[PDB]
């Protein structure tokens, strides 16, 4: 690894600098280097890892969607044959996105998840595993597509099971997991009723628990609750 | 994009 | 070159796709591949080349400024010693920016400028040469700093001389050159009076020539004239 | 940034 010679603390410091500079590819490479030191991650470090890769893959997904839309319009009837270039370039972006997903899933499997014993770490990593299989599913078309979808479902489900037993309904990790699993149901599993039911039940159970929270915790929980409501409004 | 975090 | 096996037309097509997808690093690599085919560039292709690299280096410059600001605040009195990490990471971004500038200047020198015989191409490339030496000057501190500044000045000056002889005062290339050379004077050469004089004279001479233009040409010329006025307002 | 093109 190109980060193997840098101190763990220096990698974390530089990931924070990269975030301030909006250099998310650098941020992700620094956090990959920190994970590969082999020590468990703190809550803040997990946040840095997730934010870095979410921004990298988010840009790739946005580009993939632009190119896929152009590719589909070029394949309708009446469109002029533009040659292989749109498909080739969509494939190039797709392969780069798959590579990033494989990298994150590799960090989770070697060995973040197996060493995560507390609910807050284990749920966070299993949510990430579901997210990155979900991103693979968005672009999947081959023999393993159903297994990719089910790998996302399985990871999200294990995270949900732990979160329901070990975390309050307002815990932002539990809320963010439910938000994303609900989107998985809607966009990946073709299960809009499950997506809506999960978002509504999550929202209502969190609402009933807000009275236990400090002002700071209330702000974090209500932020994600608003995203749940935003999706419910989009879907109903 | 629906919202995800 | 990694683009050596791709058709020139496919490189141009993919540069346009990359622009639509906001993938400017890809766009620049595609346009670099197209330049290296050895044929001269059309007006649209010059635009694709310039927009691609302007966006790449613009992001690098923005990141460099964030990191340089943090580095300076860490070097004031009373600040806590944070170690070498801020300098190291600023240097990393700086070296990547210098590499991009060297790449563009290398394309201009081998062999875009020497084959550019029409005013619209030659002025455009000499403006680019001034721009990329200007970006090198923004980060320069060594023995060659004055020569980097003068390389920008020399390129801009040759472009100005050709533009004044061969182009109308409303030509958008002539206007964009004057805009950027004026910024060079203000920000690089510590010559604010020259920057202001150049922007004002450029604006006034273009104003007096707008009556010759079609509606389409008027829109392009007045767009850059507004940038000249914006800078004049910032500086006076 | 002053404006450049
Ligand atoms: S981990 C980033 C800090 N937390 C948040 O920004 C938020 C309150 C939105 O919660 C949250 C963020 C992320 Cl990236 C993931 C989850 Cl599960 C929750
Ligand atoms: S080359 C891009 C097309 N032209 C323009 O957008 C504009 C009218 C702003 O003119 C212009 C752009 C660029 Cl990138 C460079 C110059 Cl010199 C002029
Ligand atoms: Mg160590
Ligand atoms: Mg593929
Ligand atoms: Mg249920
Ligand atoms: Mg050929
Ligand atoms: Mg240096
Ligand atoms: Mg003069």
């Amino acid at each position: 690894g190109a980060m193997g010679s840098m101190e763990r603390a220096s990698l974390i410091q530089k990931a924070k600098l990269a975030e301030q500079a909006e250099r998310y590819e650098d941020m992700a490479a620094f956090m990959k280097g920190a994970v590969e030191k082999g020590e468990e991650l703190s809550n803040e470090e997990r946040c840095l890892l997730s934010v870095a890769y979410k921004n990298v893959v988010g840009g790739q997904r946005a580009a993939w969607r632009v190119l896929s839309s152009i590719e589909q319009k070029s394949n309708e009837e009446g469109s002029e044959e533009k040659g292989p270039e749109v498909r080739e370039y969509r494939e190039k972006v797709e392969t780069e996105l798959q590579g990033v997903c494989d990298t994150v899933l590799g960090l989770l499997d070697s060995h973040l998840i197996k060493e995560a014993g507390d609910a807050e770490s284990r749920v966070f990593y299993l949510k990430m595993k579901g997210d990155y299989y979900r991103y693979l599913a968005e672009v999947a078309t081959g023999d393993d597509k159903k297994r990719i979808i089910d790998s996302a479902r399985s990871a999200y489900q294990e995270a949900m099971d732990i979160s329901k037993k070990e975390m309050p309904p307002t815990n932002p990790i539990r809320l963010g997991l439910a938000l994303n699993f609900s989107v998985f149901h809607y966009e990946i599993a073709n299960s809009p009723e499950e997506a809506i039911s999960l978002a509504k039940t999550t929202f209502d159970e969190a609402m009933a628990d807000l009275h236990t929270l400090s002002e700071d915790s209330y702000k974090d929980s209500t932020l994600i609750m608003q995203l749940l409501r935003d999706n419910l409004t989009l879907w109903t | 994009f629906p919202a995800t975090v």
